[PDB]
């Protein structure tokens, strides 16, 4: 999903996430590609409190 | 036996010095000791627990040892694991502990007795330990905390000034200064949500009991405080503590009193025992109906309770009933056997139903056991479409009932159309919340009805006083005459940017509706408006176009009720003729042509077109909407302050349409404008009389032109106003005008005058006459062509022309000099920080701004060193452009008029030179301080995408030059290069 | 006991299992009716549940 | 619906709305709300479909 | 995760397929049972074994044709869930036909 | 009822068969594993599915010869329990041989 959201769009912003769960799938997109660009924040939302 | 008082006599202090606030605290302690509260003083936590043990052993009638009380305090009362929300849930739900004794019998430790008041016991104390607090223990539990603040300090700033163990229980925070008094709901939020929820206790006529003294003498009664804190408070799942409005509590207790007295008088199945509440539209009527239904269920002799709704509002309001557990209010599996099985169900007997499911129950069953039982119905969505035979069968197929009404459309004998009135069906108007009460609450805003004398030609038709003859004169000769609609359109397209505060292109502004009559009317309307906007574009080739939308489907379907309302059209597009079908498809293709959408001509495409049209008008894009039969009641927008009307609207169809204006948005939107073309001021005054007295139009609508040019000493509330010309004389005389102000007291007095001047000028900007007086500065001498164009687009004869040439305004560039002086006073004491006495006004001078584009048009227009000093004051004329002085000055000084072949080229030349200066001074100011140049440019594009700068976001601390995590450091030049870069982006905001 | 429908409160049975298990004399076969307990979560929920 | 998402800001493109046990496509109808024509999406779904 | 938990999802999807398709036939709504009950079975391991450890369902089939005669044990368990749910939705459809189609007359 | 609960009974019966029989051979004690691990499996339905819903064990065999190629699903589950326990008791026997036979020298 990281290599499908990427690439060629080096523009504001990344990223948004409904049903975030954990930040694992949020991680390896920009954690590998922080040197590509920094744009803005990571936007999550989730239900379960300990999962939150 | 109430708590919201009808006949209260307002008491009076002596004084009893009202200046120092500890005196007010002593007065409050003395008053509560006089009312019947009890004062002790505890400066520990141990005697708190001792008093709680005392009160609980008094209440529940048992005696703890140290073992039982230790176990109760540890396990149930004061676990440190327990949160504040846990405490509030214990207050409003878990108010009983089940306690094991030593001999193993289970008993109930009550906390607050929710069934009797004399059992409940309160005490009062103060705090420990720089502030003034009054803490009201309720059975030893701190629930009501009153804080006292300074007098001259406003309550808005007093709002924003936010171990130990048992203070977690606090429910109500009442803040005051002695003159004003508001009350919180458990200290939730900050200045963004400050004055949405901080209510004010009032009498039954909604007149605000404002002080500390009468608020104590009315709200701080033990009966009143316990009745509010228990029987009118909601801890709603989840996270939220809802406190009711005062008139809501009023109407609830009036309803319960009428039910109890009618059961005492044995008054069932009779409309004299009924009654109705008329709230205004748009205040959150869900919670009042919820509380009324639940308290109707809490009585023992009441057999069944039903809150009947209308289509198709059942399903979402079902979940809104479900917001607190549990009303059990559903029967979606629609039947009468399942419904009578639900009738046989105990302990949760409120069920939301429609009137159609109820009529199915009527005409499907005739022998229910409920037909001779104490059943109370409460109605809502009171348009009279689905009403008639339901009442006859409810009289027929019942022998015991009550029924009450939550209406929005009260029907009087003032409006007959053969219809059955409200008091005939329901009875006593038990309590009402009217729009004048709402304006007195400052929840909504005022009006201004403006009949237009544009034509003496069709004047008698526009003032025709017979609606039947208006139906007889309904043709294309008397009202849809082409010159008539043309001269309406000329007025509209002249004054749209005037009324919507679009005087500068850098102003945000608002949008407008356009009330029309009928289908064949509206087709000819939009054809005329489209053709005349095409001709207005053809006039000068500089006129910016004004986007028009419109909608209607079908039709004026019924009359349906009394006088006289909006025929809410059904969504059948094909039900028209061929002509309006083709015209509607043409308008839909216009929308699909400019806005590039895919809306069809079925009901679904019409639905989505309607909703996307509502959204696109809702976010200030489509500037004018022609309104036929929708968007008048079931619609809201905070950003529409102008309404143009050609439609014979009557009594409260007048008011529900005009309530599309009065919603607040900011300080600049003071009130909405109603510009009409048929005379409806008589119907306005008739609706005023329908609401009540003649003091209504003193408060609600408007005062005249001279009464805001010269002011007024008010008779409604007693204020005294000076209008305009007194303020003009105080400008021109009392001060070293216009930028000759250099001392602090002169600055403060210039702020105190000039902010009021700006406010009164923004009030006068809603007027035709003040706009004509400002536009008199832009005429020619003599030139009867241009002055004929002036007086022809303003309808001013030569008499008023010379009469307003007699009246002389101050020079407008000198007014710009006054604004520049006010801006200097602002920016000289905006940084650090007598000066912090009056709020420097923001919301209106933030508008009327030039973003240098009109200044570049001035540079490309002045031909010619004659331009070299023009912008030097225009820079300080507009706030937000002070560091951008040297940029524009060096652009116009390095180049000249040789760089500008026309208007548009100097803009792009300024962009090119500005980006050159951007990169040049960027490398010059990074080079001087040794920032890491890739991280430096990354922070440059950061602060230019973010459009300001801050030291938050530690990548700026990773944009450190070499080293600053160390404690032996000034953090300088970190803050100094920070000042340099915020000055840099202040020079280079919005460019490149 | 069923005539007092929805009678606040629950623990009338907890007393009403005390004295029929008092019964000391003789050959007791008491110490017996400790099945009925107090969970449940909240007191009105317990009242409604045991009443039903 | 039972809630007001019949009259929301993002299910009006859908026309008809999502049923109960197939709440996955409510996320993808949420997805086309928050996305620019320059940008792209990348989400995952269920194979258990013929017409649902 | 009981049998009743899966039966509630199959119940609600049956009410969907009867309601929003507006079918007034026994056989087509039993094909809708074939749609809904097969789509309401769980997919996690432990969420299947919790229903298998619950009441109602047994181990043994009636039709062994639902069994793939191979190592696919979870297919056998899923087919047993499907068979028990189809029997309960035989009874539920014979309820909800005359319960619902009398209700939709408006 | 986890996998560890059944593993504790198989553990203790292995310690019985090593201890009270006093066998000092690898192969005979693996026949004692064939004795003990087969006798430590549960017999209730839900007590088998609770171990199947627990961790450690998976669904699939390695030897399909443990499967009776028929409707006997509970035999397949019991054989998977037996196989996982025999692997864990391979490791446990290679522990407890040199752990126990050094201990019994007295």
């Amino acid at each position: 999903i990281a290599q499908l959201a990427m690439h060629g769009q080096t523009h504001v912003n990344k990223i948004y996430d409904p049903a975030a769960g954990s930040g694992s799938l949020l991680l390896q997109a920009k954690k590998q590609f922080d040197n590509h660009i920094i744009e803005e924040g990571f936007f999550g939302q989730e239900i379960n409190h300990t999962t939150y | 036996n109430f708590i919201v008082l009808d006949k209260y006599i307002k008491a009076e202090p002596t004084g009893d010095s009202y200046q120092s606030e500890s005196d007010l605290e002593r007065e409050l302690i003395q008053d509560l000791r006089n009312q019947g509260y009890e004062f002790i003083s505890v400066k520990s936590q141990s005697a708190m627990l001792a008093n709680v043990r005392e009160q609980l052993q008094n209440l529940n009638g048992v005696v703890f040892n140290d073992s039982e009380w230790r176990r109760f305090t540890e396990q149930y009362l004061d676990n440190p694991s327990d949160g504040i929300l846990d405490k509030t849930r214990k207050i409003h739900i878990d108010y009983i502990c089940d306690f094991i004794f030593d001999d193993e019998r289970l008993e109930n430790i009550y906390l607050i007795d929710k069934k009797n008041l004399m059992r409940n016991k309160v005490q009062i104390i103060q705090q420990f330990e720089n502030r003034y607090d009054v803490t009201i223990l309720v059975n030893g539990l701190p629930l009501v905390q009153i804080e006292l603040k300074k007098r001259g300090v406003a309550i808005r700033e007093a709002f924003n000034q936010i171990e130990n163990s048992l203070f977690k229980y606090l429910q109500l925070f009442v803040i005051s200064n002695g003159t004003d008094t508001r009350y919180f709901a458990n200290t939730t939020k900050r200045d963004k949500n400050s004055f949405d929820f901080t209510m004010n206790w009032a009498k039954s006529d909604n007149t605000l009991i404002k002080d500390l003294k009468d608020f104590t003498a009315t709200c701080f009664q033990k009966h009143t405080l316990l009745n509010v804190l228990v029987n009118y408070s909601v801890f709603d799942s989840s996270q939220t503590l809802l406190v009711m409005r005062p008139y809501q509590i009023a109407a609830t207790e009036r309803i319960l009193w009428k039910i109890k007295s009618s059961f005492t008088a044995k008054n069932w199945s009779k409309p004299e025992s009924g009654g109705y509440i008329w709230h205004t539209t748009g205040s959150g009527k869900t919670l009042t109906s919820f509380k009324a239904a639940r308290l109707a269920t809490e009585l023992d002799f009441i057999d069944k309770v039903f809150f009947v709704v209308d289509r198709k509002d059942l399903d979402y309001q079902t979940m809104k009933e479900y917001q607190r557990f549990s009303p059990d209010s559903v029967n979606g599996s629609e039947n009468t056997a399942g419904l009578k099985r639900n009738l046989d169900k105990d302990d949760n007997k409120i069920i939301v139903t429609t009137i159609q499911k109820l009529n199915n129950l009527m005409k499907a069953e005739s022998d229910l056991p409920v037909y001779n039982q104490q059943v109370v119905f409460i109605f809502d969505e009171c348009h009279r479409s689905q009403f008639g035979e339901a009442q006859k069968n409810l009289k027929k197929k019942f022998k015991r009932y009550y029924q009450f009404g939550f209406t929005g459309t009260p029907i009087f004998p003032e409006n007959a159309l053969g219809s059955e009135t409200t008091a005939s069906v329901f009875g006593r108007e038990l309590h009402s919340y009217v729009i004048t009460d709402a304006i007195r609450d400052e929840k909504v805003l005022k009006f201004k009805v403006d009949y237009n004398d544009v034509r003496p030609q069709f004047k008698s038709l526009e003032t025709e006083t017979d609606e039947k003859k208006l139906s007889a004169a309904e043709n294309q000769q008397a009202f849809l005459h082409p010159m008539r609609i043309q001269e309406i359109t000329q007025y509209i397209l002249n004054n749209f940017r005037q009324k919507t505060h679009r005087t500068f292109p850098g102003s945000k502004g608002f949008n407008a509706m356009l009330a029309v009559s009928s289908v064949d009317a509206a087709k000819a309307y939009y054809a005329t408006f489209k053709r005349l906007q095409e001709e207005a574009a053809n006039k000068s080739a500089t006129y910016k176009p004004l986007r028009i939308a419109t909608i209607f489907s079908f039709a004026a379907n019924e009359e349906q009720n009394a006088i006289g309302e909006i025929s809410d059209e059904t969504f059948d597009t094909s039900a028209m003729d061929s002509s309006a079908k083709e015209f509607l498809d043409a308008a839909i293709r216009e929308y699909n042509s400019h806005f590039k959408t895919n809306f069809s001509t079925d009901s679904n495409g019409f639905q989505n077109y309607y909703r996307d049209l509502a959204q696109r008008v809702k976010n200030q894009d489509i500037d004018l909407l022609i309104v036929v039969g929708m968007f008048l009641t079931g619609f809201d927008a905070p950003t529409l302050n102008t309404l143009f009307v050609d439609k014979n609207l009557r009594y409260h169809g007048l008011m529900q349409a005009f309530s599309r204006t009065n919603r607040i948005y900011d300080a600049t939107k003071t009130f909405g404008n109603i510009v009409t073309f048929r005379d409806l001021e008589r119907s306005t005054i008739d609706a005023i009389t329908l609401f009540g007295d003649k003091n209504t139009k003193n408060v609600v609508l408007e005062k005249s032109y001279t009464e805001y040019m010269e002011g007024f000493t008010d008779a409604a509330t007693g204020e005294a106003k000076r209008g305009f010309m007194t303020v003009v004389s105080e400008l021109e005389q009392r001060f070293p005008d216009p930028t000759s102000i250099e001392s602090e007291k002169e600055k403060k007095d210039f702020v105190k005058l000039f902010g009021e001047y700006l406010r009164a000028e923004n009030i006068l900007q809603n007027y035709d006459e003040f706009a004509t007086l400002k536009a008199l500065q832009q005429i020619d001498l003599s030139d009867p062509v241009a002055v004929e164009k002036f007086k022809a687009e303003h309808y001013v004869d030569d008499e008023k022309f010379a009469e307003l040439q007699t009246i002389r305004l101050p020079a407008d560039r000198k007014i710009q000099d006054y604004r520049s002086a006010y801006n200097d006073i602002r920016d000289w004491q905006r940084r650090e920080k007598d000066w912090d006495d009056v709020v420097f006004e923001v919301d209106l001078l933030k508008s009327q701004e030039i973003n240098l584009d009109y200044i570049l048009g001035l540079i490309f227009e002045h031909n010619r060193g004659e331009m070299i000093e023009e912008v030097k004051r225009l820079i300080r004329s507009s706030l937000g452009n002070r560091a951008k002085e040297g940029l524009v000055v060096d652009f116009i000084q390095q180049t000249n008029l040789d760089d500008l072949p026309d208007k548009a080229s100097i803009i792009d030349a300024f962009f090119t030179f500005a980006q050159r200066e951007q990169q040049r001074e960027a490398e010059a100011l990074i080079k001087e301080e040794n920032l890491n140049e890739d991280a430096a440019k990354r922070y440059i594009r950061t602060s230019l995408k973010r459009e300001y700068a801050t030291e938050n976001g530690t990548e700026l601390n990773e944009t450190l030059p070499k080293l600053s995590p160390l404690n032996p450091q000034y953090k300088t030049k970190k803050q100094a290069v920070f000042q340099k870069i915020v000055s840099f982006i202040e020079k280079f905001k919005g460019v490149g | 006991l069923n005539a007092d429908l929805n009678s606040i409160f629950v623990a009338i049975e907890s007393s009403a299992y005390g004295y029929p298990s008092e019964a000391d004399i003789k050959g007791l076969f008491a110490d017996f009716d400790t099945t009925s307990n107090r969970l449940g979560n909240t007191v009105k929920d317990k009242n409604a549940r045991l009443a039903a | 619906d039972d809630p007001t998402l019949i009259n929301d800001e993002r299910f009006a493109p859908a026309g008809v709305l999502a049923p109960k046990s197939k709440a996955d496509f409510a996320f993808v109808l949420h997805a086309l709300n928050y996305l620019s024509a320059k940008g792209r999406a990348a989400i995952v779904c269920f194979p258990g479909i013929f017409y649902r | 995760m009981t049998y009743n938990n899966v039966f509630d999802h199959a119940y609600e999807m049956l009410k969907e397929n009867i309601r929003y398709d507006d079918i007034r036939d026994t056989d087509d709504l039993h094909d809708a049972i074939h749609m809904a009950a097969d789509n309401a079975v769980p997919h996690y391991y432990a969420d299947i074994f919790s229903v298998m450890a619950s009441e109602g369902i047994d181990l043994e089939f009636e039709d062994s044709g639902l069994m793939p005669d191979t190592k696919d044990v979870i297919r056998i368990l899923q087919a047993r869930i499907y068979e028990q749910l189809t029997i309960d939705l035989w009874e539920d459809a014979e309820d909800l036909l005359n319960e619902y189609l009398e209700e939709v007359e408006e």
